[PDB]
């Protein structure tokens, strides 16, 4: 699936 | 930042760094920004509004270090540079001082999440923490307000939301300061923002999510008693970001 569903806004990994 | 902490990228991973190339060969730094979507980094007009040539600005995400690379950043040209059309500046203040940038790579894409890069959220309308509410702020902006020259390691550090009555104290700054703006300042006026840290983010947990509460804006000097930080209120500006991104 899509990188940008990676995003995970204000989560810090 | 006076004070705070130098950290690394991976701490605040939606902080971009935004500077200017001068043909001459140099390229210097200008203010921060936040990443809220894959193409959309958001700052403040007052960094830009001076230059608005948007083919001369170059964006970094993932960078911990101002003038050396950090592996794993990304470089963007700018798209598309929107300023606030009703954004006015007077002794002091920077009213509707909020900015958004529309990055693309040389090859033509946006930002990919990493380890480094991530968006930041934004807050529901007109929602904000209550005063008393730490919140973080970062940047490559001077230490002590004497120096000329920025930092070369990130920094960061934590501030107090306050009130608008205490912040609109005669001896404070009065009716300088606006419902579209925010104070924060350290209980001990020891740490703050300074010069160069215009732009960037303003981070507090807003119903279980970091979010962007506000962008730095303006100060009487950095660290100064009874001068708070001044942040343009994203809340309250929340339309105008929904009707261009
Ligand atoms: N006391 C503060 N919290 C403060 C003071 C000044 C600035 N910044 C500036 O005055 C400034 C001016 C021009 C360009 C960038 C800046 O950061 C930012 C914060």
């Amino acid at each position: 699936p899509p990188e940008e569903l990676k995003f995970q806004c204000g989560q810090k990994t | 930042i006076i004070g705070g902490e130098f950290t690394t990228i991976e701490n605040q991973p939606w902080f971009a760094a935004i500077y200017r190339r001068h043909r001459g060969g140099s390229v210097t730094y200008v203010c921060g920004g936040s990443l809220m979507s894959p193409c959309w980094v958001i700052s403040a007009t007052h960094c830009f509004i001076d230059y608005p040539k948007k083919e001369d600005y170059i964006v970094y995400l993932g960078r911990s270090r101002l003038n050396s690379n950090t592996q794993g950043e990304m470089k963007f040209e700018v798209e598309n540079l929107i300023l606030h059309k009703d954004y006015s500046a007077d002794t002091l203040a920077h009213h509707n001082d909020i900015a958004l940038l529309k990055i693309r790579s040389k090859e033509g894409r946006c930002a990919q999440p990493s380890r480094t890069i991530q968006t930041i959220c934004l807050p529901s309308m007109y929602n904000d923490p209550q005063f008393g509410t730490s919140c973080e702020i970062t940047g490559f902006g001077k230490e002590a307000s004497t120096d000329y020259l920025y930092p070369e390691q990130l920094k960061m550090t934590v501030v107090k939301l306050i009130s608008h009555r205490e912040c609109q104290q005669p001896h404070y700054y009065g009716s300088e300061v606006t419902t579209k703006m925010l104070c924060a300042a350290d209980p001990q006026w020891k740490t703050d923002s300074c010069q160069g840290d215009s732009g960037g983010p303003l981070v507090c947990s807003l119903q279980g999510r970091m979010t962007l509460t506000g962008i730095v804006s303006w100060g009487r000097g950095c660290a100064l008693k009874d001068k708070p930080g001044v942040y343009t209120r994203v809340s309250h500006f929340l339309p105008w970001i929904r009707s261009h991104t």
